[PDB]
């Protein structure tokens, strides 16, 4: 399925909000996000069907 | 989350530049069930609905291990990992597996006690240590029965060795409990459905339970949930009347941060900048995940000031006056009495699934506003 | 040539009536409309009766007769005018639909042991709403009794979870099917 | 996909199996002979199931334990069939009536009779094997005193005309079973 996902963030250190769109064309995933778990202080992994989203900022992982 | 091509709006800020998001192409045949993670962050492990096992490295981005379902037993009630992340444990209802990943070999297999179908909970505990040259572990096995198993498990590269040690049998069915290892000593928290908060603690050979004092003012409350910071060995404790922040070992209640009533199964805490100066364990900032009890909006209260505005004398390593002379850059920062901590509101829709960062510094999450077919 | 097109309209009229049986409470008057709208001995006339046998437990005995009569009829006018053409998905479809019909008739002392040996297909595009409604309502009607093999509930629940193809409403509902499958994994 | 050694094993087994079915009609039969058969039959063939369906019918205390394997072989023959079926009328009828027979020997009666009454007996063609005959004989036997009661829609008449036509095309020996069969026709007409 095509999917209009909604990325966003709100820093406490900056007290600031921002956001991004995240298209997902032809995804076989159907499930809601979660269970979630941060993969680091700067980065998080989250369940999305069998697949797992990985997101981060300032990360050395990238 | 595969799609034929993911996309996001082109960034105009360095605030978003380092911000990034990537797939791991490797996957379960079918949707995820449950997972567990190493403290090192380098290691990761996962299981699907098909209960295939997968483990993966985070920084080196290279495959570590894969296991198909038919290699595995029909029942798989539980899962657990060592803090090093160098080894793996699995609980089929009748017998546990212990397998290395970095050096894939059958380190051990061992039958163990169970009382089906009461819900499992599990905790690893590192020994006197000597990795890699020699090792040991202390397998806690919490149960909804309120039984709490503990096992010896000395292990060496020669081949994992095993022996049972003790069977705790705590009163009443349990809401929650967690491991808490101070560098000085092992300790383990234990909430009851009764709301009792016992803690076993390892005085070496001694393994002493102790009755932590939830105090008289709100004893009757159904708890939401206790949560703490094991590296801080500090006990936060949910109540609608105000969370406890009780001390361990020498043990005392300190203070209760002012809060809105909060939904059960929600409470958790995170902190920036771990350090252990002068025996103290101060952190740069603190933050507070929980779903709201009523409005049910996601909520993450913040505390601390910073970047240079404040330093957190969380607890005191010794609740005594002290004059040890070593450099304390934090003294240049303003002292924090509880009064100025000043929570920072940011109520948000539940629909945006989201988590507080482990350091508590940053919010992250997503939701689908909409989706559509190939047509 | 006409009854072909009548069979088409009754086909589309049934595929739409089965998907409404999950959100709303649906009544026999809508099925008998499809049955009379259908032709004498067509393809969709057999599937319509199955829908009746599945969607209405208060009318299973009388319904089971009408199904087995329409099949005892399809067979008589196959030899008397002779090789069968059934695929695995329509085998599993009749398979489950019978066991569900016999649980509703009290012989569940038998209907369980029949449900235990059902060959469940895999994941594919082909999956008519008739076979979905049967596989769903049969999974529900056997989710509690079947524990004393137990492979079917998990395999059958995965059959339902492993597909949709239609807009959510019922987004949290399918997710509830997922979590129920999860606690089924947690058994 | 079968070698050239097991094809002969199946032909040899199929003749011994046919021999045991017709011999079971005028002599006293046992399983000891079927164990030798199924073991002689190669490990994944049609003859396995025929050897099993014969064991299901010819051994009634072993119904429970021989029905196990009849389903096992069929759930296994289905297992590889995907990892389209084409069944014959007489094959359906054979399995149909053989299950009805196995259920009555279990203690279902009602369920055994209703399945029996919905059996679709084939017309009268060349598809007449001693197994299909032995099943229809013993099933007519254990069911003629039960389905003959309710009167309206029954196959008792059609079933007995099947075992008729059957005896005169193959076994051709002799007046023995033919007398009992004509007596069965008497059992139907007098009913």
């Amino acid at each position: 399925e095509t999917q209009v996902w909604e990325v966003w963030m709100y820093s406490q250190s900056e007290k600031k909000h921002r956001s991004k769109s995240l298209k997902m064309y032809n995804s076989l995933i159907i499930a809601d996000p979660g269970p979630s778990l941060a993969v680091s202080d700067r980065c998080v992994a989250i369940v999305l069907g069998n697949y797992v989203a990985l997101v981060g900022y300032g990360s050395e992982i990238f | 989350g595969w799609s034929d091509h993911d996309e996001l709006s082109t960034d105009t800020t360095l605030h978003e530049e380092k911000f990034r998001i990537e797939p791991v192409p490797v996957h379960h045949q079918l949707d995820i069930l449950k997972i567990a993670v190493s403290e090192n962050y380098k290691t990761f492990a996962s299981v699907g609905l098909d209960r295939c096992l997968v483990v993966w490295d985070l920084r080196q981005w290279c495959t570590k291990l894969v296991l198909s379902k038919e290699q595995m037993p029909r029942t798989l009630k539980a899962i657990a990992l060592d803090p090093q992340g160098n080894y793996v444990s699995l609980f089929s209802k009748d017998t546990l597996f212990i397998l290395n990943v970095e050096s894939p070999s059958l380190m051990l297999q061992h039958s163990y006690h169970c009382k089906p179908n009461s819900k499992l909970n599990v905790f690893w505990m590192p020994g006197t240590h000597k990795d890699d040259e020699w090792k040991n572990f202390e397998l806690v096995v919490v149960e909804s029965s309120g039984e709490i198993q503990v096992f010896s498990l000395t292990i060496e590269i020669e081949g994992a060795d095993i022996a049972l040690v003790e069977k705790f049998q705590l009163s009443s069915p349990i809401i929650k409990s967690i491991s808490i290892v101070s560098p000085t000593a092992n300790r383990i928290a234990c909430l009851t459905e009764s709301g009792e908060v016992t803690v076993y603690s390892k005085k070496g050979p001694v393994w002493s339970p102790k009755i932590l004092s939830q105090n008289k003012n709100y004893l009757t409350e159904t708890k939401k949930d206790i949560y703490g910071i094991a590296m801080a060995d500090i006990l936060f404790l949910a109540r609608d009347s105000g969370v406890d922040m009780i001390d361990l070992k020498n043990d005392e209640l300190l203070h209760s941060f002012t809060l809105p009533p909060i939904k059960v199964n929600t409470f958790s805490v995170g902190v920036s900048n771990s350090r252990f100066v002068n025996g103290q364990f101060r952190v740069s900032s603190i933050s507070f995940c929980f779903t709201h009890a009523v409005t049910e909006k996601v909520l993450y209260y913040y505390y601390g000031n910073e970047s240079n505005e404040s330093y957190i004398i969380l607890n005191k390593w010794d609740q005594q006056p002290n004059l040890v002379d070593v450099h304390d850059p934090d003294n240049s920062l303003a002292s924090l009495t509880f009064d100025e901590l000043q929570e920072n509101i940011h109520e948000v829709e539940d629909a945006s699934e989201s988590v507080m960062s482990s350091d508590g510094l940053y919010i992250f999450g997503m939701r689908r506003k909409s989706s559509s077919g190939i047509s | 040539p006409l009854e072909v097109l009548a069979s088409w309209y009754a086909a589309d009229l049934l595929d739409a009536l089965l998907m409404e049986s999950l959100s709303r409470k649906v009544e026999i008057s809508e099925i008998e409309e499809i049955i009379s709208l259908c032709p004498k001995n067509s393809s969709i006339i057999r599937h319509a009766l199955l829908a009746k046998l599945v969607l209405f437990p208060e009318n299973t005995a009388d319904s089971l007769n009408e199904v087995l009569a329409a099949y005892k009829n399809t067979l008589d006018l196959c030899s008397q005018d002779s090789v069968l053409k059934i695929n695995l998905s329509k085998l599993f479809t009749l398979h489950s639909c019978l066991s569900l019909a016999l649980q509703r008739l009290g012989y569940g002392d038998v209907s369980k042991r029949m449900y235990q040996e059902i060959f469940v297909p895999d994941s594919d595009a082909d999956i008519t709403p008739l076979s979905f409604i049967i596989s769903w309502t049969a999974l529900n009607t056997f989710a509690p009794i079947c524990t004393s093999e137990n492979d079917v509930v998990e395999k059958m629940a995965m059959y339902v979870r492993t597909a949709i193809g239609t807009l959510k409403i019922q987004d949290l509902k399918l997710s509830r099917k997922l979590i129920n499958s999860c606690i089924d994994i947690g058994s």
